[PDB]
């Protein structure tokens, strides 16, 4: 039913093929973990809790990529996913063209900010928001999330585990190894935000994380500082609530996917 | 200066 072609990559979050869908040539993403090394389950049966959390977003288009079938194995799980082509992934496309200018800038930020609207609306917290989880498919201008594997169902209590990536992971987890999913998504976009506007994140240590000072390395406008100083509040109830970043001053006159892939893609 | 940074 696949055409398994190159492998994609590998890691944390398993092995990753091309492959194509026999029935209509569809591309493909080809994942897959093995059971051993996932931790996280949930409720079919016992399946690993990115499957049950991907069903809860696939649902209608989005800037999330869509789990179109999974598999159980022995030893392993099989994860079908929506492949874009052509296809780069955030961090690559910053390492390759350094710093973004302001604008294309704004354009990725709103669609990572409305992919993560759209998980929290359904009940999903992705708990790994960063350039190396973000695709961007260059014909369309349009950004996608990929990686619930460090994911967990959206709650309003407290969460005292974390397996995202702490270099993106707020103060509050550092010191007190307890954070609450909203402003710690936020903080982790505050990273993301920096990340794009000066080409690498601010921060790498844990003394840097939980001092909270903003150095910038690039020029960036006096209104991208503000919002990015904002996300990263070190009290997790001074940062903004989504609403508020989108209604930010920075945030205004987006461009569409389409205007932003002809400017700055094509 | 610049890399990734592996989950976990
Ligand atoms: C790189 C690519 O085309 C793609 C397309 C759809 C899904 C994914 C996917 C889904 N979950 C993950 C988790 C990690 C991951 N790593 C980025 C590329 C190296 C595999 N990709 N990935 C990658």
């Amino acid at each position: 039913q696949y055409q398994v072609g190159p492998l994609l990559g590998s890691g944390g979050f398993g092995s990753v093929y091309s492959g194509i869908r026999v029935s209509d040539n569809l591309p493909v993403a080809i994942k897959h973990v093995e059971k051993d090394r996932i931790s996280d389950w949930g409720e079919g049966t016992r399946v690993p809790m990115e499957v049950v959390l991907l069903k809860k977003v696939s649902s209608g288009f989005s800037g999330v990529i869509r789990l179109l079938d999974w598999f159980e194995r022995p030893d392993s799980f099989v994860l079908i996913l929506e492949r874009p082509e052509p296809v780069q992934d955030l961090f690559d496309f910053i390492t390759e063209r350094g710093a973004l200018q302001e604008e294309l800038a704004r354009s990725f930020f709103w669609q990572v900010l409305e992919a993560v609207r759209h998980c929290h609306n359904c009940g999903v917290l992705h708990r790994d928001i960063k350039d190396e989880n973000i695709l961007i498919d260059l014909n369309r201008g349009e950004l996608k999330l990929i990686d619930f594997g460090s994911g967990a169902l959206l709650k309003d209590t407290v969460y005292t585990d974390f397996d995202g990536t702490r270099v993106y992971s707020p103060p509050e987890w550092i010191r007190y190894h307890r954070y609450h999913g909203r402003s710690a998504a936020v903080w982790s976009l505050g990273i993301l935000l920096y990340d794009m506007v000066c080409g690498d994140i601010p921060f790498e240590h844990d003394e840097e994380i939980i001092g909270g000072q903003v150095f910038f390395r690039q020029r960036v406008s006096s209104e991208c500082q503000h919002l990015i100083r904002w996300c990263l509040a070190l009290r997790p109830s001074d940062r903004p609530t989504f609403e508020e970043i989108q209604n930010h001053p920075w945030m205004q006159d987006v461009l569409l996917p389409q205007e932003t892939a002809e400017i700055h893609l094509h | 200066k610049r890399r990734r940074h592996p989950s976990g």
